[PDB]
């Protein structure tokens, strides 16, 4: 069980950090098209250490979005 | 339908004294395809043949009775309004252009079932030979091994 | 046994079918927002988002993990 | 500018004609003409399918519906440069001018034109369906 | 017959106007917008409710709404 | 009168890696980018619709030219992996030795998470998965003997699709043909005429004359496979040859004398089987391309070039026309030689019937050795060219359609045969509706009929050969006719063309080859069933070709485009009215028939013609029980669909497992599909919004904005997976049963 | 506008529909029906004869045959009745009114009749 939620967590958190970094940039759909190899290839052995890194974003507020930020359908 | 097949399939092996089918057999699917459909449709597609027929002929000819209709369903879930449509009005032109034919007439202008009839009646085909299907296969794979 | 097992399952199953279908009646033809300001019917709507991703989460687990192991064995 | 009167002698484009025509509902209900200046013979499409050729100067078609008429006028406007005009004829003879409506085509803003089914609101405005409940039919709250 | 809104929102680009089969709708003087003219729909009797005018809409959301109602001949397009 | 010559652009496109880093390139829409998924999925519909992407009828042209040699090549690289796991991975040594007792195979799967299972024990000292292609009993008629021959010919396949991937580049890169290169039909027809199909006939009769003759004589003589001269040793000593044809020791000049007869030695007239192989008489095969290569070169100096004689096709289309249809063949030339697609509709529809011709006369009059006696490859080859004619079949209506709608113009067609279709389809479309609905009350209703009756115990009340008849008197006429043929109305072929018309069975180890097939009441009904099936197909095709411009309930369809999902709900709701739906639709249908095509094929040879020789006669497969039992819907359910399926449903811990997995595959495969044919892109979009929600809650929403699949592509997924699942289960349905009994 | 063909417009087509009853204007519609009623009655014996649950009966396959078809007339008698009450409730010829068309249903019920009769005598 610990074994799959390691590496589950660890393609899930790497994805994510991609996902942040190059939406910074002038283009960001053109990055998740043509992958920024040598951007990716740094995440992803920064990746092995994601349980520690995650939980200092749930603890410092910055894992999850405010709600005033999210788009939804009237009610 | 994954519900009743799981209550019937444990039942039968219990009914008939060998629970240990179900419990090796119920593990993959090909188990359930080959030692639950497959082996408990013997009777039922005998009830008539070229041979004869017997008291199970009811439920094999209820059997395709229920397929024919929950595919007939298929037609109005698949193909949709617009090409019937069309197509009714060749059958308007035709009856118009038609001697003999054309002293009669429709009083309710010929239109194709709506968009929303068609779920609908789609749907009823489908569920209803959905039940009648596995209706006659209960009682005739039950009441054929113990009747 | 067999016959009426099976006869009133399926009859649960399209009763409980009618019972969502009447409930999304209920909220187009009959909710007044104004009336039910801040209540727990109000703030249903207001995580609906959560509450539809959480049963599309669930879904997705069942179905990957369910099939996998059938088809494995 | 004044209504045209539709002139039933109008000679129509050379045509051999086709099953696609007009039907029963001609006879009993109504059907629509189509009249158009041409500057010269040319070969159109009829909505009814073939081919057909207009005659030089006036021109006439009857179609069963009035986007038939509507769909021959967008093909001789944007591919000949003509300016087509339809009716809606009964079958005792009355004749009803249709399009366009006021001389000038609708896309562009006339003077003269009266608002019809303009709400001032925006959509997210509406009231909700249990307001207008039990009002003699059923009505969205897009009616009120 | 079906039944078509313009609401306040409408830009008067007229793209609605030129897209409808059936010559439903026409541009009418506004001073409610920059182009001074709002869509109208003077003639709902021929409309047939194919949404081609919500679909030419550039408003968000719409500015011009069909609701489907009752059928007639002319709502169903029939030629017979 | 322009002349007939070679015309290119030099360098027209510059050779770059630049594009391939720029996605979308080759159309305006997409060339900026993504914003939402849906660009991916149009990136790949749109890829290969090139008269989308420019006006330009050369620019389209050299696409056309360029991307046909990319076909090429990839059909050598398949072609020589086809010889080269011949030569590698098979036991075809062994199995030339002991033809009978030996299961071809030529695929080897690594020992790996348990699966060499597959592997099964298939003769000759060896392993591997059973191959149902044919290609042992190809290759064995073409005089293969060793694994070195098989090699050699990988390699040159090889080095073809090489050639072909040149040609591609070079004639879009550097030597690019014309607008007017293209449009010299005369040349092109005259060329494929005389040297494709003329020369190339010549050829292969050349090889059989020389090479497959010579050595299938000697092996089936007994003779052993390493002990025949070699092919090269045959071609230079004329004493070898005069040996096994004495008519050789005369050389060529009895063909130059006009004392043809002299050949009659290896170019005969024989019909029927070689009852050694069951195969042809390979002698009236090589005959056979002889005549066929004489005809074609006669065919090839039929059109017009530059030297003054020949035909101008557009003369002829001209010179023919009549009182009832008044301009008729004007304006074909013209359309034929500017639409792409109009040339495709008529090219797929002939293709894809000549690959059903292909299906029927293979199985009647197998031209391979050792064909015959293999169950499991007739049965593969004739439902596997079944399914490509039908396939093409349909995209001949697709790309007629397309030409309606694209190509299409009224100014070039006036009172033309083209055009007079056009202004009656209401009759043709009326007229073909009432044939349908005729055809399946009559057809399938009778199978309605003798299920009700047996049910409620009439058997006397049912069609069948015992009760009321209906006999195919007909076919049985036609089958008389043609095997008295040799008596009196062909009385040089020693012969009738097949054993199926009567006569006397083939046997070869023990097994039928080949042998008279029986025509009651049951054939009568599923012939009828097979009418009824393609009218239907037909009608919605020509349906959607002839309304793909226009029709009472769309006046404007034409300007809505080929393929589009609707336009809208309103006159009452108008889904699926282009001519891209009908296409779809009669998919569906096209399936539908060639299943029961299919299914008639394999049952009535298993139950008729298939089956084992010995003493006490012949015993098929399933014991002849097609007559009685397949004139009613229950007996296709229990005697053909559930007693036949033993095989696959039991095959888990066999070499065969791997088809009880595909079944079940495949059953899944198809299922899934209705997914995508019931609901709508309303709903599902609906739902993505809410999973957006939960990725935009944690940060991890993605930059291209998830959609749901268009409406057309959401029906074209549906119907792909449907068309997948539901082959892929007869095919593993087919294989587990054929070569488990066969 | 239309499409004329020689099957839609010729002369030999048009006078032999003009002759049939149906199209034969100036007669009583009674006559009209009755005409009509024989011609079909007549001709519908034949397959409940020949094709019946007791065609291979040797005298029974008359009477059953005849008489189920004598059934059928019946009910195609009671489809006429009720088409003239559902198609004319509000004009050349009298076929096409409320009072013709219940006249036209009547003479093909007793025509229909009498030509199923006929039809067995003429077997027996
Ligand atoms: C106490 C039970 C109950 C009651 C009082 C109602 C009452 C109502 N329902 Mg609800 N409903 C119920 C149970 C109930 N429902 C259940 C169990 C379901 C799930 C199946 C639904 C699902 C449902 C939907 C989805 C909708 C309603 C709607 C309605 C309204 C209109 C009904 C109507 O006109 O039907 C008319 C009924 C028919 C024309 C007949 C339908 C026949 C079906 C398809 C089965 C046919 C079987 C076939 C003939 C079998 C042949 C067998 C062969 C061998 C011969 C009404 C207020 C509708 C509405 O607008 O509500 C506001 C609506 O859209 N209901
Ligand atoms: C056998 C048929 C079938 C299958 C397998 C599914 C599967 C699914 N449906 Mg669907 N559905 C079906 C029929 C089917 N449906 C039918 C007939 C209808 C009526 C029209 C619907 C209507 C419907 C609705 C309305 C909804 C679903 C939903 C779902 C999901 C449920 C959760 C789940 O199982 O997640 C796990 C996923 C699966 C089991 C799907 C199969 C995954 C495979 C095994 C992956 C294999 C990958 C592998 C590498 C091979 C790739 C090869 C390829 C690249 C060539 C899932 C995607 C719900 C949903 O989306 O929930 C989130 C939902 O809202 N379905
Ligand atoms: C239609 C073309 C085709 C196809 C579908 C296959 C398929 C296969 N080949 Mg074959 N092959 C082909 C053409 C083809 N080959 C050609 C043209 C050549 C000559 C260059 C070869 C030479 C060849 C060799 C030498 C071998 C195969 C092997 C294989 C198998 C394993 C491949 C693998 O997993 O690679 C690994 C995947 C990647 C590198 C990615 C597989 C069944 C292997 C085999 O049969 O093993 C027992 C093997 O050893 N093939
Ligand atoms: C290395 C040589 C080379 C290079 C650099 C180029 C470069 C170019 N070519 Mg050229 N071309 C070449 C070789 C080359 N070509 C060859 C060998 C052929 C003959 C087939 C052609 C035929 C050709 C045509 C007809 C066209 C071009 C075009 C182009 C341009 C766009 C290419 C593009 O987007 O490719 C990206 C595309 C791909 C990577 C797809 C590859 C498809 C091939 C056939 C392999 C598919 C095999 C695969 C196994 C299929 C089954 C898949 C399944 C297993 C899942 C660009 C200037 C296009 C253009 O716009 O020119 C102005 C154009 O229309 N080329
Ligand atoms: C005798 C001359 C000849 C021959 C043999 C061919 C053969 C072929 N032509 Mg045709 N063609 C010819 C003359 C000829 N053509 C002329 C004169 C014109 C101009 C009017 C055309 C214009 C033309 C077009 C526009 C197209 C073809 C295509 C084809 C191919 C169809 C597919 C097929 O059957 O593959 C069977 C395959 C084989 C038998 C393999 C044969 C390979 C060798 C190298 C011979 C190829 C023929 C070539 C002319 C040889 C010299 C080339 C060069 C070095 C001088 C086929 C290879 C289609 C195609 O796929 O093109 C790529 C196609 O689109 N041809
Ligand atoms: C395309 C098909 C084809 C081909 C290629 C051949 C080929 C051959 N046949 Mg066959 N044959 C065929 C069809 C074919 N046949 C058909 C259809 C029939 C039935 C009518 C026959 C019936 C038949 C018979 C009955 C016989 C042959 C024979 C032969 C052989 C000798 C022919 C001969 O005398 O040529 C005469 C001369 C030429 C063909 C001209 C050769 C020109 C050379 C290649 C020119 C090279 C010039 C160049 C500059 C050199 C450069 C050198 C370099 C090192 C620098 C030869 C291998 C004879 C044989 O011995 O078979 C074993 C024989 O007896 N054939
Ligand atoms: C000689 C054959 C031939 C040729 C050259 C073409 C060429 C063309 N066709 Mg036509 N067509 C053909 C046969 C052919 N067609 C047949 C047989 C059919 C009937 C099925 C059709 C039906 C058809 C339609 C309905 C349409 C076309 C269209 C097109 C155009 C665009 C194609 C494209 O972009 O594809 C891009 C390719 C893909 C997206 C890949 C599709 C892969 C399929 C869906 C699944 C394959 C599964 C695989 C075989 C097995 C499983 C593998 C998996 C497990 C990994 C192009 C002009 C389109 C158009 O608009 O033309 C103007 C169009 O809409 N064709
Ligand atoms: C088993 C399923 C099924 C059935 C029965 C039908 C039936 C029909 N389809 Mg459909 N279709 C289906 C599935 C089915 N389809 C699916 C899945 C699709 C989606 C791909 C379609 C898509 C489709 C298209 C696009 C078209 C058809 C067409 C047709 C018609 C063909 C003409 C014909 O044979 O009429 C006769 C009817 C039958 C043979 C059906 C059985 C008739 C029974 C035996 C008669 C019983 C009589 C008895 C007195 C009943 C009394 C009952 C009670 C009142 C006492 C017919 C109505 C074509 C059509 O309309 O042609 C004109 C057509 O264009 N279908
Ligand atoms: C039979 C019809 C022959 C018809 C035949 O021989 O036609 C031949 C007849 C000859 O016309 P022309 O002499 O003007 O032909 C000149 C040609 O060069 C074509 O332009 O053509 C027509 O009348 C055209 C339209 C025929 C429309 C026929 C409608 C009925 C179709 C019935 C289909 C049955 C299919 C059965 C398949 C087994
Ligand atoms: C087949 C089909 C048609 C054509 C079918 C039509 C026009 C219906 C014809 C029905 C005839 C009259 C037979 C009716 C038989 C029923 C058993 C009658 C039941 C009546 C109840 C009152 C009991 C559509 O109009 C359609 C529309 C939208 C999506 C899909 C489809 C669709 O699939
Ligand atoms: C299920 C369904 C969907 C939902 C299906 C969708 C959105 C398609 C999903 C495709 C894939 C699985 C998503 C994208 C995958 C990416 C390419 C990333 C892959 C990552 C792996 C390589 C790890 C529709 O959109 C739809 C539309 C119209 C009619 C019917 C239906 C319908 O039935």
């Amino acid at each position: 069980t610990f074994g799959f939620l390691y590496v589950a967590g660890y393609i899930g958190y790497v994805g994510r950090q991609y996902l942040i970094a190059v939406k910074g940039e002038a283009k960001p759909t053109d990055k998740e098209i043509i992958i920024d190899v040598p951007l990716a290839t740094k995440l992803a052995w920064q990746g092995a250490g994601w349980p520690l890194a995650a939980v200092q974003e749930l603890q410092r507020g910055t894992l999850l979005e405010k709600e005033e930020n999210i788009t939804v359908s009237p009610r | 339908g994954w519900v009743t097949f799981y209550w019937h399939w444990k039942h039968l092996t219990l009914w008939q004294g060998n629970v240990a089918q179900f419990d090796e057999s119920s593990t993959y699917l090909m188990g359930w395809l080959r030692d639950y459909l497959w082996l408990n449709s013997s009777q039922l597609i005998n009830g008539y043949n070229p041979f004869g027929m017997n008291s199970l002929s009811v439920w094999a000819w209820t059997f395709l009775f229920g397929h024919l209709i929950y595919a007939t369903g298929f037609m109005f879930l698949i193909s949709w309004r617009g090409y019937w449509q069309e197509l009714i009005e060749t059958l308007v032109w035709a009856h118009e252009k038609t001697p003999l034919a054309n002293l009669v007439y429709w009083k309710d202008k010929p239109v194709a079932l709506s968009i929303v009839q068609a779920r609908l009646v789609g749907l009823a085909h489908f569920s209803v030979g959905y039940i009648f299907t596995y209706a006659a296969f209960l009682i005739a794979s039950t009441s054929g091994r113990f009747g | 046994q067999a016959a009426l097992y099976t006869h009133h399952q399926y009859i649960a199953g399209f009763i409980m079918c009618g019972a969502f279908a009447h409930g999304a009646i209920f909220f187009i033809r009959d909710y007044d927002p104004e009336q039910n300001k801040g209540n727990v019917l109000a703030r249903m709507l207001d995580h609906k988002e959560a509450l539809i991703s959480h049963l599309s989460w669930v879904s997705l687990f069942l179905g990957f993990h369910t099939l996998g192991l059938y088809v494995h064995n | 500018w004044t209504v045209p009167t539709l002139n039933p002698d109008t000679p129509s484009p050379i045509f051999g004609g086709s099953t696609g025509g007009l039907l029963r509902k001609a006879q009993t209900e109504e059907f629509y003409v189509i009249t158009w200046e041409a500057k010269k013979e040319q070969i159109f499409e009829m909505p009814t399918g073939g081919a057909a050729i207009m005659r030089q100067g006036p021109n006439l078609l009857k179609f069963g519906k009035k986007e038939q008429c509507l769909a021959l006028t967008t093909q001789l406007r944007n591919k000949f440069k003509l300016t087509p005009c339809f009716y809606r004829v009964f079958p005792d003879g009355k004749v009803q001018y249709l399009h366009p409506a006021d001389g000038v085509y609708p896309e562009k803003v006339n003077a003269g034109r009266v608002g019809a089914n303009q709400n001032m609101r925006r959509i997210g405005q509406n009231v909700n369906p249990i307001k207008v409940k039990f009002s003699g039919r059923m009505m969205s709250p897009a009616e009120i | 017959a079906h039944i078509v809104k313009i609401y306040d929102t409408c830009i008067g680009c007229t793209q609605c106007v030129r897209a409808c089969p059936l010559d439903v709708l026409e541009m009418v003087p506004w001073d409610g917008c920059k182009a001074s003219q709002m869509a109208s729909a003077p003639r709902t009797e021929d409309c047939v409710g194919c949404k081609r005018c919500e679909t030419a809409c550039p408003t968000d959301f719409l500015s011009v709404r069909v609701y489907l109602g009752s059928e007639s001949t002319r709502s169903m397009g029939l030629s017979y | 009168a322009k002349k007939v010559k070679i015309a290119v652009d030099r360098n027209p496109v510059e050779t770059s890696f630049e594009k391939w880093a720029k996605p979308g390139h080759f159309s305006r829409t997409l060339s900026k980018g993504p914003n939402t998924t849906t660009w991916i999925w149009n990136l790949h519909a749109d890829a290969h619709d090139f008269d989308s992407h420019t006006s330009d009828l050369e620019e389209i042209s050299r696409k056309v030219f360029s991307a046909h040699f990319g076909q090429l090549g990839i059909i050598f690289i398949w072609l020589s992996g086809m010889y080269f796991h011949g030569a590698r991975f098979s036991n075809y040594e062994a199995w030339l030795s002991d033809p009978t007792h030996i299961k071809p195979s030529a695929q080897v799967v690594w020992p790996i998470v348990g699966q060499e299972i597959l592997n099964g024990d298939v003769g000759g000292g060896f392993q591997g998965i059973q191959i149902t292609s044919g290609f042992f009993q190809l290759w064995r008629a073409s005089g293969i003997t060793s694994e070195l021959q098989l090699y050699t010919t990988a390699i040159g396949g090889l080095v073809m699709a090489a050639a072909m991937f040149f040609a591609g580049w070079f004639h879009y890169h550097k030597a690019a043909p014309k607008l007017e290169w293209f449009q010299n039909v005369e040349s092109m027809l005259n060329h494929h005429l005389g040297g494709l199909l003329g020369l190339g006939s010549l050829a292969w009769a050349g090889h059989q004359i020389h090479v497959s003759l010579p050595v299938n004589k000697l092996l089936d003589a007994g003779v052993d496979p390493k002990e025949i001269p070699l092919p090269h040793d045959l071609l230079l000593n004329r004493a070898i040859m005069a040996d096994l044809y004495p008519s050789f020791a005369k050389g060529i000049a009895p063909f130059f004398t006009l004392n043809w007869s002299e050949y009659s030695d290896f170019l005969t007239f024989k019909g029927g089987l070689n009852p050694v192989t069951g195969g042809l008489w390979l002698s009236d095969t090589a005959h056979h391309h002889v005549a066929i290569a004489v005809l074609f070169l006669v065919a090839g100096h039929m059109y017009r070039t530059n030297w003054g004689i020949g035909h101008s096709m557009k003369e002829i289309l001209e010179a023919h026309r009549g009182p009832f249809t008044g301009e008729g063949h004007v304006g074909l030339y013209e359309i034929l030689t500017t639409s792409w697609h109009a040339q495709l509709a008529i090219n797929l529809a002939l293709f894809g019937s000549l690959s059903i011709i292909v299906a029927h006369h293979m199985y009647a009059m197998p031209p391979y050795p050792y064909l015959a006696t293999d169950y499991g490859t007739q049965l593969s080859l004739f439902t596997h060219h079944t399914w490509i004619g039908g396939f093409c079949i349909v995209g001949a209506g697709a790309h007629a359609a397309i030409f309606m709608v694209r190509d299409y113009d009224p100014t070039n067609n006036y009172n033309n045969l083209l055009d007079r279709v056009i202004r009656h389809r209401d009759a043709i479309i009326s007229h073909l509706n009432w044939v349908c609905i005729f055809l399946g009350f009559h057809s399938f209703g009778l199978y309605i009929h003798n299920d009700t009756m047996s049910a409620l115990g009439r058997p006397q009340d049912m069609f069948s050969d015992t009760a009321i008849q209906l006999q195919p008197v007909f076919a049985q006429w036609i089958q008389n006719t043609h095997f008295l043929a040799p008596q009196l109305t062909a009385p040089n072929a020693l012969a009738a063309t097949s054993l199926t018309w009567g006569g006397d069975l083939v046997a070869v180890g023990g097994k039928v080859a080949m042998m008279p097939i029986s025509l009651g009441t049951s054939d009568f009904m599923v012939h009828h069933i097979h009418a009824f099936t393609i009218h239907v197909t037909v009608l919605i095709l020509l349906k959607g070709v002839l309304f793909a411009r226009s029709s009472r309930l769309i006046p404007d369809k034409a300007n809505l485009g080929f393929r589009f999902p609707c336009d809208g709900p309103g006159r009452g709701g108008t889904c699926q009215v282009s001519a891209w739906d009908h296409v779809f639709l009669g998919l569906f249908w096209m399936y539908n028939s060639l299943s029961i095509v299919i299914f008639h094929f394999s049952w009535k040879m298993q139950s008729d013609v298939w089956g084992t020789v010995t003493a006490s006669g012949v015993s098929h497969i399933t014991g002849g029980n097609f007559a009685q039992s397949a004139n009613t819907i229950n007996g296709w359910l229990r005697d053909f669909l559930w007693a036949q399926s033993s095989q696959v449903i039991q095959s888990y811990g066999s070499a065969l497992s791997a088809y009880g997995l595909i079944f079940l595959g495949a059953h899944f495969v198809w299922a899934f599909s209705l997914m995508f044919l019931f609901s709508g892109r309303g709903y599902w979009q609906e739902l993505i919004e809410s999973i957006v929600w939960a990725h935009n809650k944690l940060k991890v929403a993605p930059a291209i904005q998830p959609r749901a699949l268009s409406i057309t592509q959401g029906r074209a997924v549906g119907v792909a997976h449907y068309l997948l699942g539901g082959i892929a289960t007869t095919w593993s349905f087919f294989l587990a049963r054929i070569i488990s009994v066969g | 506008g239309m499409l004329e063909t020689p099957v839609t417009s010729a002369p030999i087509v048009a006078t032999y529909l003009s002759n049939l009853p149906a199209y034969r204007t100036g007669v009583a519609p009674v006559l009209r029906g009755v005409e009509i009623g024989l011609a079909h009655g007549f001709l519908l014996a034949g397959p409940f004869i020949k094709l019946g649950p007791l065609r291979n009966v040797p005298e029974t396959a008359e009477i059953a045959g005849s008489l189920s078809a004598a059934g059928l007339v019946l009910i195609l008698a009671l489809c006429l009745s009720i088409y003239g009450s559902a198609q004319f409730q509000s004009a050349r010829d009298p076929l096409f009114s409320a009072d013709g068309w219940s006249e036209f249903a009547a003479g093909f019920l007793v025509g229909g009749e009498a030509g199923v009769a006929w039809a067995y005598v003429c077997t027996q």
